[PDB]
């Protein structure tokens, strides 16, 4: 095994990754959904500014 | 229909996303008389005709078993 | 044709034609959306969910709450809710009826202007009205004078109404409603330290608020009983999962109304606010109000409030004069019921807004035309 | 045209078109090579052998096993296997269908990237997808929510799935699969001390794992019966050669799942892992999962697992609430069956990878695009 | 005589007399026990092990972790730890000093009551106190007003303190501490798929958390650099064995604090929690806190947190007004240091609990007497 497994696994699993994760897209969407202070206070400032 | 244990309403909603905006000649049926619910409205060479849903999806479902005829093949008849 | 009323008093939302005894059905005004990657490809993705549908679906949904402090937070969400309610429950088209709107008093014009703007434009609806809670409360309770306390899901009220007129100076308006109390509850609950914070987890408390609460008769004496006894303590299940068993933590909660230290503010409380607001109002009327004292909705549901209230007034009143309070059974529905009555009388035909005005003048129309 | 799915869930390997009830045939993913000088000059020398061909040929061949711990060990060997499978069983050309790939969840990107890279380049194939086991398990079992346990040839799983979504934090993933258990078996077996170690000798055990195993109902009580009785003990032949007869050594084996001391690790076991992972997940959902509990594949084949599992949950659950588990007949096939369903729905036409993307962007595409 | 303070802020545990600059030594509060048959008969069997002794001995020991979520899990284990600490490091007898206890705020009474009960009974100790972290944090940082963030081994905090007073309603308390983050790390790490799960293996990560982490300045931009460069990637050894080399997997970790999706929860994060909790608190004070902003301990060690925090506040603040944060060097020690100061002032002689009260009334004494 020390030859057989390691020849592949040491060599290739060296370089594992690159992506702009779709899971991070999920995170971004969620944080947008759950920036309460952003949505609510923007909406309230926008409306409440107009007084007639 | 292989999505199980769920309701034609689900597809209703999938209609409403999928076609109801997109597909011009198909329509949400207007109100009309004679019927509790009608769900589809589309346009035909005969003119334009409108039709309705009971949950029946499974009726088209085809089960199979080898076994049934498999053994009947043994049988006397 | 026929006439239809929306209740948008917060909490579950109430809608029904004039002359039915009770609204057809009622919805929390929860709004909620997905939290996780959608991984059944078979599933249709719907990105927003509301009502008992959501109440079932909750767990991966997460909640937004479109009314803070009686102020409705995000309009388009409301529009979603509203559309759903009409079509799904009501099977109703905007043309079909005049529609009547239910408002916190003394709150920013914007809710008036956008609400009307949307509902005349987005919906197109024969006649519109927005009405202040207390008026309905009187009509249902049927005493032309009065003072009302109704602390719903949302901002909590004192209005004296005299027969046929408003005293808008008299009026007191408070953000003390049960939701914020409930969120204080958790800061209690960690004492026993079964502990969870998220929106749905917070609504789970609502059930306990139904079941487990009752009003302190006397605070000191209750503490003495708390030292003596466990009958004060009752055993309750998770909606699913564990049995949970709760001490003084039940009764301590309502006292916040009497003492909003526990989440800390100064306004000297329901009762002292009330007597204050009385002492603002003039001298002769007062006896009537001492007689006519009226309460409703979300907090009032608790057993016993009226009694300690009376104890408080007997503290503050000159004992010499009669005192009583009204505690009807139906208080939580009261508003929409009164709205039905309000809908009934032909005078609103004189009174409704019509599309024509909305054509010829803006949202500005309302603020003259309505209270 | 038509659409084709490979199962590379480890153990024998399963492949079949959408809509067939069961894959055409199935192969271990053994790989093996010669061990001795080739001394029939008449023989053609082939230097690598796979599949039932090898399963016959084994004795002078020696095995390599191209998937450890669900991680596929040596790519070019896989390519040999894969090529063979297409041409020899399937009589299929890479252009012919979209092809669907079956993955351990939560495991290193590399398997994704090279798998796709090879199969788009080395094979040239209209559309590609890689899918997580549990999704298929639900689709076949047809309950949109659930939790799955499937401990195959390879790394052993807990995933709760709620309807339409993933909880990737919730998930637990374990290298406890039956192969390593079997290799522990030998360290048992030397007690009776009929003893042999090599790969083929190890696979011989697999038959015994088919035939001779059954699940301990209660460990102490079983030991008491072990002292009492020999009905616990059964007599079995070498595949050729001797009769062999086996005591508690049969039932002791599965307990490792409950107690991975015997080859020693800490993760508190299948069931405690499951309840742990539950208690991670949120409060309200839980009842459904208490209802909907689902198991499949290699280990589950054993008679009785579900029962002691239920015993365990009745230990750990508050007894108050309903509990049951599902134990379908077909579990070992379940995955590929679900894959067939997965293949069926047109939405993957929206969803497949196409060659074009692989042209225009790398393997990186997958990790956004797929789960 | 002289006065002695235990820190039981979780992680390594800190203890020292009043007026020393830094505690004498410090211990993880790991607890661990044997895993294997003891097979050197020459060895003395000790069945439980703690502290750097265990940290050496670990491999056959297996860990228990006596504090979850800042809540101390198993009392008798604590008692073992505590006894050891006194006698082995401190060479101290319970009579010798008043002793001061260090508490997560807003957490279940039980920790108070048993802690005091044990330490007055099991140890017999002149004077006792339990104190809330933020108070010490101010005293050490020496600004009488403030807000503190300190996310230790254990549950993670927001408290505004104004000069001389508490705002217990204001306060936010979160289970987001670095341990759970670290356990998420593994679910990261399997991407590169060098993979190991057990307690000691988990603590090995702690070193990497020391060495390899740094704070994302901007997430998108960092991803762009991640596509560009490998300087983002650094090479690190096993504590023994291999060299390991780590990409974005380092910086991605702290973002969880800003986005607790990655192990998924809703509380909108450190910074949004903070500004929320501000907007709870009243209007005029706010500028001071905009000025006085203070952070400490386990997570804060990371380079750069304060900067992105300031970026976040500049997002959320009206830019018009001054903003800064404090990031002292010594934060991880800060608490015990402040405790030393707390010990110094004679007023606790007015303030300590004495044995006499514990005689004359129960643990109940504390909850009136202390915060
Ligand atoms: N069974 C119950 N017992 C006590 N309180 C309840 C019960 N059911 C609902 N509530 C509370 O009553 C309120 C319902 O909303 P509502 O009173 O209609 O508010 P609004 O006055 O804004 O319309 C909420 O605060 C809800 O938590
Ligand atoms: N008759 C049987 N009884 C019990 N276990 C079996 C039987 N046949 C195969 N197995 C085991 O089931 C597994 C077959 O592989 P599989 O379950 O498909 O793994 P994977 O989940 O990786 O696809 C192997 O562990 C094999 O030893
Ligand atoms: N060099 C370091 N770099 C970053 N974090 C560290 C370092 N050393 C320890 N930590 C973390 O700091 C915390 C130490 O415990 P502590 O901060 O005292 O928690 P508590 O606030 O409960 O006392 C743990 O989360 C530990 O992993």
């Amino acid at each position: 095994x020390x030859x057989y497994x390691x020849x592949x696994x040491x060599x290739x699993x060296x370089x594992x990754x690159x992506x702009x994760x779709x899971x991070x897209x999920x995170x971004x969407x969620x944080x947008x959904x759950x920036x309460x202070x952003x949505y609510x206070x923007x909406x309230x400032x926008x409306x409440x500014x107009x007084x007639x | 229909c292989m999505f199980p244990k769920a309701t034609d309403t689900s597809f209703k909603n999938k209609l409403y996303e999928q076609h109801l905006g997109k597909s011009n000649n198909f329509q949400k049926p207007k109100p009309a008389k004679g019927k509790a619910e009608a769900h589809f409205s589309l346009v035909h060479y005969a003119g334009t005709v409108d039709y309705n849903i009971i949950g029946w999806l499974d009726k088209n479902k085809d089960p199979l078993n080898e076994t049934v005829v498999g053994l009947y093949q043994k049988s006397g008849l | 044709t026929t006439a239809l009323v929306c209740d948008n008093g917060s909490g579950l939302v109430k809608a029904g034609f004039a002359g039915d005894d009770a609204p057809r059905a009622v919805f929390p005004s929860i709004v909620g959306r997905p939290r996780h990657q959608g991984v059944m490809v078979g599933m249709g993705q719907k990105d927003s969910y509301v009502g008992d549908e959501a109440q079932s679906k909750r767990g991966i949904l997460t909640l937004k709450y479109p009314i803070e402090h009686g102020i409705i937070t995000n309009w388009d969400d409301m529009e979603k809710i509203w559309h759903h309610t009409f079509y799904n429950e009501l099977r109703v088209a905007p043309e079909e009826h005049p529609t009547l709107l239910t408002e916190a008093p003394l709150n920013p014009k914007a809710n008036r202007e956008k609400m009307t703007q949307i509902m005349f434009e987005t919906f197109n609806v024969p006649a519109m009205y927005v009405a202040i809670q207390a008026v309905l409360s009187l009509y249902a309770s049927g005493r032309t004078t009065g003072i009302v306390l109704d602390s719903g899901d949302g901002v909590t009220h004192n209005v004296p109404i005299y027969e046929g007129y408003a005293l808008p100076h008299a009026i007191m308006r408070l953000d003390l409603a049960g939701r914020d109390l409930t969120d204080y509850l958790m800061k209690i609950l960690t004492e026993r330290g079964y502990s969870f914070v998220t929106t749905a987890e917070r609504e789970i408390v609502r059930d306990i608020k139904e079941k487990l609460c009752y009003v302190a008769l006397d605070f000191e004496n209750e503490m003495a009983t708390a030292a003596s006894s466990s009958s004060l303590e009752k055993s309750y299940e998770l909606p699913d999962g564990q049995v949970i068993t709760i001490g003084n933590e039940r009764f301590r909660c309502p006292e916040t109304l009497f003492q909003p230290s526990f989440i800390g503010m100064e306004s000297a409380g329901i009762h002292e606010t009330t007597y204050n607001s009385i002492m603002k109002c003039d001298i002769d009327i007062r006896k009537d109000l001492y007689a006519n004292n009226v309460m409703s909705g979300g907090t009032t549901m608790y057993p016993g409030i009226a009694d300690r209230m009376q104890k408080e007034i007997t503290a503050l009143a000159p004992s010499t004069m009669k005192i009583k309070i009204i505690a009807p059974p139906e208080r939580k529905y009261s508003v929409w019921i009164g709205g039905s009555i309000l809908a009934s009388l032909s005078t609103f035909q004189q009174m409704w807004i019509t599309k024509q005005e909305y054509d010829e003048a803006g949202p500005s129309i309302v603020h003259r035309k309505c209270f």
